[PDB]
């Protein structure tokens, strides 16, 4: 019925993507050889949203990867549910962008685009009601970013009434891996907000975070946090793979969480992450999650939102509950810390329920907040933007390349009027 | 995904002959040039069972040419790819770039250029060469003159050796410095420069070994630069390509000039002697006790920088490390670049090799990064250019040959204004 | 730099706080009368 | 007990051997072989597993106040 | 993984036949 | 780092007020 | 250890 | 129900608290593991005073550690029954205050105890009806002292409306461990007067001479004092936790004890405690039990009453008895001894039973005694404190840390106007 | 938490050379440093299977350096800690606090910095030293010095040697002593005084050695501070850590001198003269046959008394024990505290070292107290000074140096200044 076609751009976007078709291979309870092996029959009546059956039961993903450097794809290829993807789905140049967003965008897009186009083309009639897609990018990266920027447009243009996920990795200073972050981050949202129907936020120091306290991890390899987002990715599509007592659709919660059509920028949070030592001595109710919820420090992204306030927020429950203590969760929740939410919209809280549980767990939640505290981050990337442009330092890389300096101008002032409404609805 | 290194004079050629030795080491290959994927990046396969580098090793003395050919790396290093010439240049810029390089040149262009077509995705070049001699120095100029009249948009790796202040084996040296250079400003995309003191005091200190050849330091060079292709011949967690280095490195067209240093340069008792970890080492690459150039940091301002982390290592301590240097103040940066910070994480660690004073390690750190420190020492440089220039020294022979003055004081003109640059790039 | 106007900006919100917790005082301790 | 405690014989002690014409003072200290009797009767050690577990010892508080009121009627 | 219980399987229990266990029981009785 | 304990203390402060805000509106809901 | 054996035989 | 938080604080707080959960435990019937394993059906209705239950008959403790060593939370969890506690409730610091009330009430309170505060919020919304705090901590340490001493102010501050127990040791010239007791022991009193509702003094001396005479110990180490002193703290709340024919709950006990607001310090005893030889050739009786009770050399304080008069009294039974023989008995032993009882207060015993003995024996018995005898205990301290402040010594290492005399002279002045009233009223 | 100790001088190395050694034979490693929890406060574990003490040695002279790097604790001492000079100070205050120490204490200071940065729970310092020497005297002062413009606030336990009035081997001992006590004074937290001839008359008459070298005497003072940080190393029934020596030790901010002992000292057939209990080492803890410094404390009042067990020790017994002492009157205490006592219980009774002539105890007990008897010592060591300086006796190589007699003069009136506070609280 409705589907939802995948798209996975650059190193941080393939390695994302391959432990998301890890997960809901094994949430859907397929082998890593293609063949469906689990138990519950309610696996198997959802599982064409993200698979297409090629001969004898081998369902496929309905993924596509894409970037420039052999050696992501190796990476992917190595691990299990690799060999489950199908080779034409591995769209791939050759020359390699190197965290260059006009390389990402004039130069390699020019003769990799039209041929992710034909296959997501391909991949897009092949379904019958397209539900929208859902793409796994960085926008400090340069394959990743440029490329996927150019795609995101381009498809916007072709289907303009498909829904639209991004899960985009936002850099800090704190963690700055790449020199031209703010470059590349810059231009990359000036085109999400006006192409992206809505954007979930994501980063690393918040990730770090998690695991430092709450998880208890010695060493938290990529694997572990590409694990984590994996299991927010799940959550936030539960409601269509599984039947509830109230299902929320993708379109469903955009239209419950996105009050202007500038404002489609949301943070994530997951629940319950726990200590295993620590697991034992816990019960499993929904106050337990809703305390977890609620935590600042569990956020994925680097804006505590206390440090502003929440527009709207929606929670996507799985398992078993009692629905009058969910919502009298929200209501209290909503009624005690009053000053944290925006005053002239009541009943800031969209919730849905699923039946279904992640394997493992009793009862999980995923929490989706549209909060001003991003204009934090946006305003701590602008800061660093102004303050390289200033002194036109590293630019020369790009304006070498056709970009010129107006493109620049424009990004710094849809950079300052979103920080600015963000302001004025705080 | 490939790239080939070429190795213009005396120097460049050690260099080599350490390097792809620890290159053979690395992926296994015997010395006859057959092991008992990860070579393709170096090594392309000649029939069945065989491997040869992606590789040239050009002189002008046949003798060291010979060397290689004689060696224990005779089958290894294929016998036409060990270009030679007859005669030196003899520490001449004028003689190594317009008397016998119109000879050497064509012979050098349509070699890489088949070796090119061998090849299928190039990332670019990278030379070994040094600055200070006549090889290295005119030719090696003209070499990248003619690569980029050739090829331009492909990246150029020079891995030059940049002579130290008090200690020097040449006269001639610091017009030979300046005067490969002043090409070197619009040749090299990116250029990387060793220093042989902080080498020797790195070994003294650290490695604390009381005689040091030149072997030795071939192989902490070799260590560096296989430190720093690593991402490419081996997948890590996050990997790093020679194309990044362009726009991650460079801020300002002609202000190409990288700090490297390596970490930890560490004996075989002191292994035993200290528990290996990030954060000391991540420590480690930033005193100027472990620096590959004569500079003190703390008087320049780092411009960006750029760490490669081999072995055991996760993102989350060196994130955490780098958090550290970010909040300390004993080492400051430009105010403006707040990001001054390009990471990379492979997982194989750096390997040993017999004979050599290293020992293996659980982690090692590579760094290399820009500073107006080279704002201080191109300075250095220009003032003992200039003393000697004040009165005519040397300059007969460059006129023998056929050169004149215009391009001296041209060189001089531009070397000053590089300097502006760096002063107007400290504030 | 930026710092130097943020202080400033929560200054004035903490002062405006502290404005409408004056007025809520208000209102529970005239509520208190009524019931 | 451990068992480097419990058993001398596997824990190998050998002392840097002198000349006996050649014999200065301070190698008399580590130049003797341990023995079951040396060995002490109990060791108890101190496990800090349960506190290395732990965390940075900077804490937070960083929670939004959720509780139903529950009036007692 | 996952046992079999007499009645259903632990992790899958939808809301419909929660509701609907009892007439499952009784129709098969009656079968 | 002086402004940043400057900031990192100002704003314990604020939130500090903006809980006992909290409080006072949820106990002024309850009595009305 | 290996490599201290081979100090060792070295010297 | 009624809902007890415990808190163990400093060394002295720890190890009490453990033989104090061991006990607890034993007398509910949980095993080390933390399962049900009791056979009566009466435990189980009312373990929600003191336990929560996790998952499956797993159920942890309310109890909450706080310390600056890791040598005591590893004496915790090595010894039996320390695999119960939950490892958020140990929040625990680093440093080390070491007998210093400067250290324990000013360096590193400030960043422990907000952070311990917090756990206490949050156990203290986990349950529904407060019935009181209970806090166990020497008066000699440091970090018992003055860390228990600032967490009953905040405590009192923010819940001023519940009950409060402090079970504190108080320093003998003869069992001395420390030297700056008094200096640590006068300011505690000092603030436990003006924040605390009643607290319980104990004393290792009289706890040594208990095991003397009357256990005939030969070598009574503290797990056999900690014994006594969980013994008398089950003894108190034993109300709560089972039936009887009349009950008193902690604040029946505070009412019924205290006829003014500063004359709140009690002198405990526990009956029947009587030599492993000559428990056969005893009889069970309440006159048994009284003459017991009554004894001046019974009582867990080094403070004869029979040098002062008793102002109220309180006697905890539990187990199947006569009512009318308690209450007989009551009245002839306020009869016979009439001159120790205070003159204008008539009915100066309360008595309550419970019809459930403790594990091992019939009926026991537990005393509660507000006298005025205490004021020579007070006098013991206070002139040992007199004896250094004349002349200043060992002052500077509390000066220097931000602490001034006024506090000290704050101390004489409220330690002498009580001793004052003590004997106004005697 | 860790502790870490620090070793200037000949007397401060070769205590260390019996500390650590006693502290492996009492964790059951061998001198190779491998085992076959409680480390953690002395051992850090590099990597896995070796673990390295928290510990420094360094002097000037390299033969006992180089001997105990050619000794049997090779392996243990990892071949970096062991700093060494190239010539003596040769009993010279001067020449310790400011020719060499202006290079060594540098290397020795960014050294235990690094040291501190490899600990986690850094609790105090302790430091072994003599200041009847050049060596320990100018340069431990010097390190302690720039230790409290360090931390300053960190807990630093001194525990010097102090030279006995009649059993000397050098002649400006007094000289030295009193310009150490200079520093000491304002720097070093909490001092432990150490005679050689208590010992030595301890060893005579007790452990009944007629011919005893210092090996025996290094072995017992490493017992008395294996005994004081068993606290830490181990559980107790009653544990107090190295601050407690902070609070309940020193009563005034310059009146930091505490008067040392440990008991049973034993040989091995009085084990079986003698049933060991807790009363009679409580009393001959007292006893001035069985102190560390000699001195006479009848005409001394003490000021605080500190008392460590170890082993099988309930506490009933030390309680009656304390008792018995407090309603005695052959010790007087001061009218300042009517408690002067502080005791500590561990778990773990001392063990013993293969060819000592201690014997396995059950349990021992480390007394270590404050009097007025120190405060005679002082006005001993300061006859003797002044016998000297009256006639100008070795001013002339202090002054050849650089000095002058200012700091001599003011060194002279700050002793006698203290023998005022003494004597103020004495009374
Ligand atoms: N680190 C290192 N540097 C070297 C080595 N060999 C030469 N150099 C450097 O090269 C400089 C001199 O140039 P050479 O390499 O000897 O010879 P050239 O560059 O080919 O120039 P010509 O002497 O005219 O042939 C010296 O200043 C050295 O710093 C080497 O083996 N190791
Ligand atoms: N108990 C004891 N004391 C020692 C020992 N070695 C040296 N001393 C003390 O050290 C004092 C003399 O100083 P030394 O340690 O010999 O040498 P130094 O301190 O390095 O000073 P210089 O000789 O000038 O370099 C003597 O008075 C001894 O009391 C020892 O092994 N045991
Ligand atoms: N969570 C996660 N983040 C990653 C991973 N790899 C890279 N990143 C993030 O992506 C950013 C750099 O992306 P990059 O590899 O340069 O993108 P690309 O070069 O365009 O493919 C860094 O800030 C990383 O934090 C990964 O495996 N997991
Ligand atoms: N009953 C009992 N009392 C103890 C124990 N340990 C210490 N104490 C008492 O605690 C007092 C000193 O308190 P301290 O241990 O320093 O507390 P802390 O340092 O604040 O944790 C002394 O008077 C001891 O009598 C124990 O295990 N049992
Ligand atoms: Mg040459
Ligand atoms: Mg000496």
């Amino acid at each position: 019925m409705r589907e939802i076609v995948h798209i996975q751009g650059g190193q941080c976007g393939n390695q994302i993507g391959a432990k998301f078709w890890e997960v809901v291979s094994d949430e859907h309870g397929i082998d890593p050889t293609g063949t469906y092996h689990g138990d519950s029959d309610l696996q198997l009546e959802r599982i064409n949203v993200y698979f297409n059956e090629a001969t004898g039961g081998r369902y496929v993903p309905r993924a596509i990867l894409m970037d420039l450097e052999p050696g992501t794809m190796d990476s992917v290829r190595s691990g299990p549910y690799g060999q489950i993807f199908r080779p034409d789905n591995f769209v791939f140049g050759q020359t390699g962008a190197g965290n260059n967003w006009a390389k990402g965008h004039y130069t390699e897009g020019a003769e990799l685009i039209d041929s992710v186009l034909d296959v997501v083309r391909k991949e897009a009639e092949s379904c019958d009601c397209l539900q929208g897609f859902q793409v796994c990018h960085s926008l400090g990266g340069g394959t990743g970013s440029g490329m996927g920027t150019l795609l995101i447009s381009k498809i916007r243009e072709e289907y303009p009434d498909r829904m639209m996920l991004t899960f985009s990795v936002v850099p800090s200073p704190k963690v700055s891996d790449t020199v031209v972050e703010p470059y590349n981050a810059t231009l990359s949202v000036h085109q999400l907000v006006e192409n992206a129907d809505e954007c979930m936020v994501l980063d690393n120091e918040a990730l770090y975070d998690i695991c430092f306290r709450t998880l208890k991890l010695t060493t938290p390899t990529f694997g572990d946090l590409n694990h984590l987002i994996s299991a927010v990715m799940s959550g936030i599509t539960c409601c269509l793979r599984f039947p509830g007592q109230l299902n929320a659709d993708l379109r469903k919660l955009a239209v419950n969480l996105i009050p202007f059509p500038r404002l489609h920028f949301f943070m994530v949070g997951f629940t319950p992450l726990t200590s295993r030592g620590s697991q034992q001595y816990r019960a499993l109710t929904v106050p337990e999650l809703t305390q977890q919820m609620w935590d600042a420090k569990n956020m994925m992204c680097a804006a505590d939102p206390r440090h502003g306030r929440y527009l709207t927020a929606s929670a996507l429950f799985r398992g078993r509950m009692s629905t009058k203590e969910v919502d009298e969760q929200m209501l209290n929740v909503q009624n005690k810390n009053s000053s944290y939410f925006v005053e002239w919209i009541p009943n800031n809280v969209k919730s849905s329920v699923c039946d279904i549980p992640p394997k493992g767990l009793k009862m999980s939640a995923t929490f989706i907040g549209n909060s001003t505290a991003i204009q934090e981050m946006f305003k701590r990337v602008s800061e660093q933007f102004t303050a390289m442009f200033r002194r036109k330092a590293f630019l020369h890389w790009y304006t070498g390349e056709g970009m010129d300096e107006m493109e620049f101008t424009e990004a710094e002032s849809n950079m300052n009027d979103l920080v600015s409404e963000y302001q004025q609805y705080q | 995904r490939e790239v080939i290194s070429i190795h213009i004079g005396q120097a460049g050629i050690q260099v080599g002959n350490a390097c792809w030795e620890l290159y053979c080491l690395e992926h296994g290959i015997q010395p006859d040039g057959q092991m008992p994927d990860a070579f393709n990046t170096f090594f392309s396969e000649t029939g069945a069972g065989k491997h040869v580098p992606r590789c040239i090793f050009l002189d002008l003395e046949p003798t060291v040419v010979d060397e290689v050919r004689t060696g224990t790396y005779r089958q290894l290093f294929h016998p036409e790819q060990l270009i030679s010439g007859k005669e030196d240049a003899a520490n001449n810029f004028a003689r190594g770039h317009y008397t016998i390089g119109k000879e050497i040149v064509d012979l050098a262009l349509d070699r890489i250029r088949k070796l090119a077509d061998n090849c299928t995705g190039l990332q670019g070049f990278l030379v070994f060469n040094a600055v200070g001699g006549g090889t290295g120095s005119g030719l090696g100029s003209l070499l990248l003159e003619r690569l980029s009249v050739d090829y331009g948009k492909k990246s150029k790796l020079g891995f030059t050796v940049y002579p130290s202040p008090q200690v020097s084996t040449a006269v001639v040296e610091p017009y030979n410095s300046v005067l490969s250079t002043h090409s070197l400003l619009e040749h090299t995309d990116v250029a990387v420069m060793l220093d042989n003191e902080a080498i020797y005091d790195i070994c003294r200190r650290s490695l604390d070994i009381e005689r040091p050849t030149y072997t030795n330091l071939n192989r902490l060079i070799a260590q560096v630069i296989s430190s720093l292709t690593a991402s490419l011949r081996f997948d890590g967690a996050l990997n790093v390509d020679i194309t990044e280095f362009q726009t991650n490195l460079v801020p300002y067209p002609r202000i190409h000039f990288m700090l490297s240093s390596y970490a930890p340069i560490i004996s075989a008792e002191k292994a035993y002697h200290e528990q290996l970890s990030v954060a000391e080492i991540t420590n480690a690459a930033f005193e100027p006790a472990s620096m590959m150039v004569k500079c003190d940091p703390r008087h320049g301002k780092y411009m960006a920088c750029c760490l490669m982390y081999r072995g055991d290592v996760v993102p989350k301590d060196v994130n955490a490390s780098v958090a550290t240097i970010k909040t300390k103040r004993t080492i400051q940066f430009v105010d403006w670049c707040p990001t001054g910070f390009k990471c990379g994480i492979n997982y194989q660690p750096p390997t040993v090799v017999p004979g050599g004073d290293l020992a293996k390690v659980q982690r090692a750190v590579c760094m290399i990064s820009n500073s107006t420190a080279i704002g201080e020492i191109f300075s250095r440089l220009d003032h003992k250019f200039d003393l000697m220039y004040a009165k005519r020294a040397f300059v007969h022979w460059y006129v023998g040959e056929g050169m004149e003055e215009g391009e001296f004081s041209e060189a001089r003109e531009d070397l000053a204004a590089l300097e502006k640059d760096f002063e107007e790039v400290g504030a | 730099p930026f710092a130097q106007a943020l202080i400033n900006r929560l200054q004035d919100e903490g002062d405006m706080l502290a404005r409408k917790i004056v007025l809520e005082m208000r209102k529970t301790k005239m509520l208190d009368q009524q019931l | 007990l451990p068992l480097r405690f419990a058993d001398v014989t596997t824990r190998k002690h050998n002392p840097k051997q002198q000349h006996p014409v050649y014999q200065t003072s301070n190698s008399i200290y580590g130049a003797k072989a341990p023995s079951q009797l040396d060995m002490p009767l109990s060791y108890s050690s101190s496990s800090q597993a349960f506190t290395r577990a732990f965390p940075v010892t900077a804490a937070k508080n960083s929670c939004m106040v959720t509780s139903v009121t529950r009036s007692n009627v | 993984t996952v046992p079999t219980k007499y009645g259903e399987l632990p992790g899958y229990q939808t809301t419909y036949g929660a509701a609907t266990d009892k007439m499952a029981r009784m129709q098969a009785d009656n079968e | 780092e002086a402004q940043q304990n400057d900031i990192k203390a100002l704003r314990r402060e604020l939130e500090l007020k903006k809980a006992k805000l909290n409080e006072l509106h949820e106990d002024v809901r309850r009595k009305e | 250890e290996e490599q201290m054996q081979e100090k060792a035989e070295a010297a």
